[PDB]
């Protein structure tokens, strides 16, 4: 008769797997609305691994207090003005640390009384990936509409997705989650050495790259924020799946007792490396967007343009335009259309062979994601904490440090700038991005073979 | 239903800036579903103030609509040049619309 | 964005007619059309409705029956189809739609009250 129990920590579970995916996929959108630097969304995103840190029957009040920082998280949109078509930021962060508070006594004591009365786990995590494909499809549900619907006519809009200052609704996906983990929360309350090192350099990595793989698809590659949410939802979260899945058939299929088990770690290290560095080959030529990177007329890299040098215009605000040869100059007083210039056909079907590759990536990389703590007990939990303290607040600090390295047009507030970037160099995008996830990787994979030499 | 509405006032004269007070009357069935629209001569009318609270965007901010009892009434904050005309008061319901003998302001 | 009437005329006493409204830039089958006339200096009134593909037919209890109101959905359009107009339908006659209510996260408590956008429409005055 402990299956009701079991069904009770699945809808648990389901609260904590649908958190992140809903975080990562509101960075982009809650980053141009309060025009905050790309920096401190890196904050706010670690403000979720502080509060798991401060915080280190009564496995369930968790989720409702996770119910209560997520409402809390979209409390501040009722509350406040218009977005135009603040120090207050500050709401989402402490909403987000009250997250983290719930997310302490769930994962752990789940095993603990699991082990104690009377696989679990693993029909425990076999069915712990559902949560994840219902928030990105509703993240694509939800990357269709506007930031302040419900109180505006949506005909009155006239900023598109494909646009960059287009904002969504991002306050809903945290009241559904946060109105999920309060229903989850409801049962409970009637129911009764260089390994982490090796292992750190690696999981930086993905922590950065999924925080940011938005802002690569949309600004290399034209591809806005539903379909590469739905992409990413329909295909690679199976798969992922089949990855975790085949981990513990190999583990059967032949005994990788110690030996072995390092090799398929290297194994996977290697594939997953080998994978991962075409992304440079199906790159796209940078767009050209005049008087940021090339001048007005000719090409060259402010010596503002000759014909604009007698208009009395203002430089510092965004609101682009779509030269029919296909050159984006900065607003209609500078010089077809209200816009940009979406790119050739080239990028529309290169983004495909990036799904594929991204695919594939995830794939090689799940094969040893649960091999990993089969590998390595109070051991595990420091290693556990390391990598959750370290990866998850300071990878999107750094990240966002070198990505507002490289921003060229930035929007003013009154003063102080430090507006949400609105074009990218892209050039400059590839090398930083690419560039830092490969050296970390590479980094990771000279420790494991001194490992396995040892 | 049988839902009816009067407007008591015919020809109003208010001078420029002031705090006219025009007041309809809900005979049947108090809807709170009221609207005022304004109408010049030879042409279509527009929409001033929808459920006698909220206004419509492009509309002066002058304009005041409040609700009270079974008497709905709008306040033109301070009058301008560009308003004199007539104002209509509708009522609607689950598909049944009446309107008003609508009020004439003049100087 | 734009609705424009079509037909109406001097018809001798008695007989038929029909009056047609053509509107785009709105979804054309979600959008209650409605038809209200205004006598010659005299008050407004309200005649038909058309709520969506749907008939949902409801008139006004002085001239109810002797109209029909449907709609050609494909064609984008609203019909009015009329019967026999003695006297009193002379007037100057006008669709609309119910606009996008105010607010919606507090406005459905009240019913559907605005009525926004407004053609010019021309007379479909009768007399012998
Ligand atoms: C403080 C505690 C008690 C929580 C309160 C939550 C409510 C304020 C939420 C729950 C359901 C929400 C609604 C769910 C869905 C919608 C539809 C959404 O889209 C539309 O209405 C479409 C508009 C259009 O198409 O033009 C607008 C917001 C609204 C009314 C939401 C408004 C806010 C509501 C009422
Ligand atoms: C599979 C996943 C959804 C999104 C995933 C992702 C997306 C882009 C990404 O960027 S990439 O540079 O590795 O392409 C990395 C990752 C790493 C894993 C991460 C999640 C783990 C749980 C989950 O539901």
């Amino acid at each position: 008769g402990l299956k009701m129990f079991l069904a009770a920590l699945s809808l648990s579970f389901i609260a904590k797997t649908l958190g992140a995916i809903i975080m990562k996929s509101s960075i982009i959108h809650i980053e141009r609305r309060f025009e905050i630097s790309s920096s401190l969304v890196g904050f706010i995103d670690g403000s979720f691994e502080i509060g798991n840190l401060l915080v280190i029957k009564l496995i369930g009040i968790g989720c409702f207090i996770m119910g209560i920082g997520g409402v809390l998280t979209a409390l501040p949109h009722f509350f406040m003005g218009y977005y135009r078509y603040s120090y207050m930021w500050i709401y989402v962060f402490m909403g987000n640390m009250l997250r983290g508070i719930g997310e302490t006594p769930i994962v752990p004591l789940g095993l603990s009384y699991i082990d104690d009365f009377a696989l679990y786990l693993g029909i425990l995590n076999a069915i712990a990936m559902i949560g994840p494909i219902i928030g990105f499809t509703l993240g694509s549900l939800f990357s269709k509409m506007y930031v302040d619907i419900g109180y505006v006519d949506l005909s009155t809009i006239r900023i598109t997705p494909t646009d960059s200052r287009w904002v969504g609704a991002w306050w809903l996906n945290f009241l559904v989650s946060g109105l999920f983990s309060i229903i989850s929360s409801i049962p409970f309350f009637f129911l009764p050495v260089m390994f982490v090192l090796l292992t750190l350099l690696q999981v930086s990595s993905y922590i950065g790259a999924f925080t940011y793989v938005f802002k690569y698809v949309e600004q290399q590659y034209g591809q806005p924020s539903s379909k590469a949410n739905i992409l990413l939802g329909v295909i690679t979260i199976p798969i992922f799946a089949s990855g975790m899945f085949l981990g513990g058939y190999i583990i059967k299929k032949f005994k990788l007792n110690t030996v072995g088990i390092a090799k398929f770690s290297c194994f996977t290290a290697v594939m997953s490396l080998s994978f991962y560095l075409l992304y440079f080959f199906i790159l796209c030529e940078n767009k050209s967007v005049a008087g940021l990177t090339m001048t007005y007329d000719g090409n060259n890299p402010v010596p503002l343009s000759y014909c604009n040098s007698d208009c009395n215009c203002d430089e510092s605000q965004w609101e682009p335009v779509c030269g029919n040869n296909g050159i984006t100059y900065i607003s209609p007083c500078l010089a077809a259309h209200l816009g940009e210039c979406p790119r050739d056909d080239a990028c529309t079907r290169k983004f495909y062979f990036f799904v594929a590759i991204q695919v594939l990536n995830l794939f090689f990389s799940a094969l040893g994601g649960t091999s990993h703590v089969m590998l390595i007990s109070l051991a595990l939990g420091f290693h556990s904490m390391v990598i959750r303290a370290l990866g998850g607040i300071l990878a999107p600090i750094y990240f966002g440090a070198l990505i507002d390295t490289t921003c060229i047009k930035w929007s003013t507030n009154n003063c102080g700038t430090r507006g949400s970037c609105r074009t990218y160099n892209s050039t400059s995008f590839s090398r930083v991005y690419l560039g830092l996830s490969s050296m970390l990787r590479v980094s990771s994979l000279v420790l494991y073979i001194i490992l396995i030499y040892a | 239903s049988d839902i009816q509405m009067t407007q008591s006032p015919s020809s109003l004269s208010a001078s420029v800036g002031d705090r006219v007070t025009i007041t309809c009357r809900a005979s049947q069935s108090v809807s709170s579903a009221v609207a005022w629209y304004q109408q010049k001569p030879g042409k279509a009318p527009k929409l001033l103030i929808y459920s006698a609270s909220s206004l419509y965007s492009g509309v002066p901010s002058r304009f005041s609509g409040s609700r009270s009892g079974t008497d709905f009434t709008l306040t033109i904050s301070s009058l301008q040049p560009e308003d004199f005309a007539t104002y209509y008061c509708q009522q609607s319901s689950s598909s049944l619309i009446t309107f008003g003998q609508g009020t004439k302001v003049e100087i | 964005v734009q609705l424009v009437e079509s037909g109406g005329g001097l018809v001798q006493p008695g007989g038929s007619l029909r009056l047609s409204c053509a509107a785009s830039g709105f979804n054309f089958s979600s959008s209650s059309i409605h038809w209200v006339r205004q006598a010659p200096g005299k008050g407004l009134e309200w005649v038909a409705s058309i709520s969506s593909s749907s008939g949902s037919t409801s008139y006004a209890d002085s001239v109810k029956g002797r109209f029909t109101i449907s709609a050609d959905t494909s064609k984008n359009t609203a019909y009015l189809q009329m019967n026999s107009l003695r006297a009193e339908d002379t007037a100057v006659y006008y669709c609309a739609r119910y606009g996008w209510g105010g607010p919606w996260y507090y406005w459905l408590r009240d019913s559907r009250s605005g009525i926004d956008y407004w053609g010019q429409g021309t007379l479909v005055t009768v007399s012998s």
